[PDB]
């Protein structure tokens, strides 16, 4: 997943 | 080289590199493949958007994470  | 047969991809994005996101295919907004992964032919008629990590955004390529996606996937570095 892509998060931040 | 950027093979992963029987396991998840996990490619961690570096600042600059390219990922793929798919409307129809991602579970939501956070599911996301590499370069190395994304098949254009798992995609045809879907709409895909390209974007780039930056130093505010991280995370990993889900390329074989079947939790991730409503569509089985077929990895573009399994092809020869
Ligand atoms: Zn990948
Ligand atoms: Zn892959
Ligand atoms: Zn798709």
């Amino acid at each position: 997943r892509l998060g931040e | 080289v950027h093979k992963h047969t029987g396991r998840n991809c996990g490619r961690k994005f570096k600042i600059g590199e390219p990922l793929y996101r798919c409307h129809e295919c991602g579970c939501d907004d956070t599911c996301v493949l590499c370069i190395h992964c994304f098949n254009p032919k798992d995609h045809v008629n879907h709409h895909v958007c390209t974007d780039i990590c930056t130093e505010f955004t991280s995370g990993i390529c889900d390329c074989g994470d079947e939790e991730a996606w409503n569509s089985p996937l077929h990895c573009k570095a399994e092809e020869q």
